[PDB]
């Protein structure tokens, strides 16, 4: 009794009803579809809000008095394809027409409203409906979605759940082999991500041994692995649109040396403790957090002894964010503030780091190498909940993956 | 991963 993957038909209408109780009498907001150009990719605030995925469209919601039980829904769609009787009778759209007839179907809703929600700053029928708009007021209305999409409900949760699930398991599953080639060890994760239960790919991965991690946009992933280094991977799934995000990185031999146990362990510290922070009785905000993993770092590398390079500060050792918010897009809703304090229902990632270079002023076990460990955590009331729990960490436990299966 |  579903419509998509995890949501039913009920949360979507109770989506619509919530935008239109902070609407004022006499509003209508216009939303329009993206096109194929290549897998289809449909535009994220549309897909909220109704759920569907198909290319070349317009979706309009309207409000005439004062009353909630007055709203109208309106879709325009091409004529295998849904339809004008089944947008209605499986997708609950109280009007519909043929997309030909934009040109005449839209001007009669303009004329009877007072405010028009549309973001004037590429669709072809975005191009088209911004040509007929340039006593009456335009109004924005993507960053009063965002504010929705960054609290999840307790059915969203659980479909992210499964997702970073399915993730976690396939990386124990390679810990147990040997690979030689930067592409087979790729090819391998991917297969393992569908046949699981997931759809695609959620971003283009990193697989990058030895020297190669160094750099932080790395995907070529066609280099051979030697029996000394370790490899740094960035990879995950996504279900039903939403995504899932993991780092882990181990030793290629299956050991870890003296030297590569003296690293890893400055970067799982400062990961545990930022981790045990996410409650929301606590008042932290996303930058609060990022503050306090500066800090952190910094007493790392000095019971290490490599605090006082010079010209090597701890912003270059450690170059790059704390995490971000994660949902329908990786990079989710960028536009809500990062200095409000964090709120029941979010979900956020935890991500440091480091990388040393190749100079003669740091031991010569250390340079050229790399670490990286992430996992994805929602906020709760007094607690919270990690999501890609199952993947191992702790070194005990990764040596006897590899030496056992 | 990472935003900056
Ligand atoms: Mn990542
Ligand atoms: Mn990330």
């Amino acid at each position: 009794g579903e419509l998509t993957p995890g949501i039913s038909a009920l949360e979507y209408y109770e989506r619509r009803i919530r935008l239109a109780e902070t609407l004022p009498p006499k509003s209508c907001v216009i939303l329009a579809g993206n096109d194929i150009q290549y897998p289809f990719q449909q535009e994220n605030d549309l897909f909220y809000l109704s759920g569907w995925n198909e290319p070349n469209s317009v979706m309009i919601l309207e409000k005439p008095t004062d009353s909630l039980s007055d709203t109208i829904f309106h879709m325009l769609v091409p004529p295998f394809r849904s339809g004008v009787y089944g947008v209605q009778e499986i997708f609950n759209a109280d009007e519909s027409a043929s997309i030909n007839d934009l040109s005449k179907y839209l001007p009669k809703i303009i004329n009877r409203n007072e405010f028009i929600y549309f973001d004037m700053l590429s669709s072809s029928n975005f191009k088209h409906i911004k040509s007929l708009l340039d006593n009456k007021t335009i109004k924005p209305i993507s960053k009063r979605i965002a504010e929705f999409r960054k609290i999840k409900s307790p059915q969203e949760l659980r479909i992210m759940r499964r997702a970073g699930q399915i993730s976690g398991r396939s990386f124990n599953q390679a810990f147990a082999k040997r690979f030689r080639n930067e592409r087979t060890l790729d090819s391998f994760l991917h297969y393992k991500f569908i046949s699981g239960g997931c759809d695609k790919d959620a971003y283009i991965p990193v697989v990058a041994t030895g020297s190669n991690s160094l750099c932080i946009h790395y995907t070529r992933n066609d280099d051979v692995m030697f029996d000394d280094e370790m490899v740094l991977v960035d990879a995950a799934g996504s279900l039903g649109g939403y995504c899932a995000d993991i780092s882990r990185t181990w030793p290629n031999s299956g050991k870890f040396t003296d030297a590569q146990r003296d690293l890893y362990e400055a970067v799982l510290n400062v990961q545990r403790d930022c981790i045990k922070l996410c409650k929301a009785s606590n008042n932290y905000s996303l930058h609060d957090i990022h503050e306090k993993s500066i800090t952190l770092m910094k007493q790392e590398l000095k019971n290490l002894g490599i605090d006082k390079v010079s010209g090597w500060n701890v912003e270059k050792l450690y170059p790059h964010y704390i995490g971000h918010n994660l949902g329908l897009d990786v990079h989710d809703v960028p536009k809500v503030s990062r200095y409000e304090p964090l709120k029941v229902g979010q979900v956020i990632t935890i991500e440091p780091g480091l990388y040393i270079p190749n100079e003669e002023s740091f031991p010569s076990y250390f340079r050229n190498v790399g670490i990286r460990i992430e996992d994805d955590i929602a906020i709760g009331e007094d607690t919270y909940t990690n999501l890609t729990v199952e993947a191992v960490k702790e070194i005990d436990d990764l040596e006897n993956v590899m030496q056992n299966g | 991963x990472p935003p900056a």
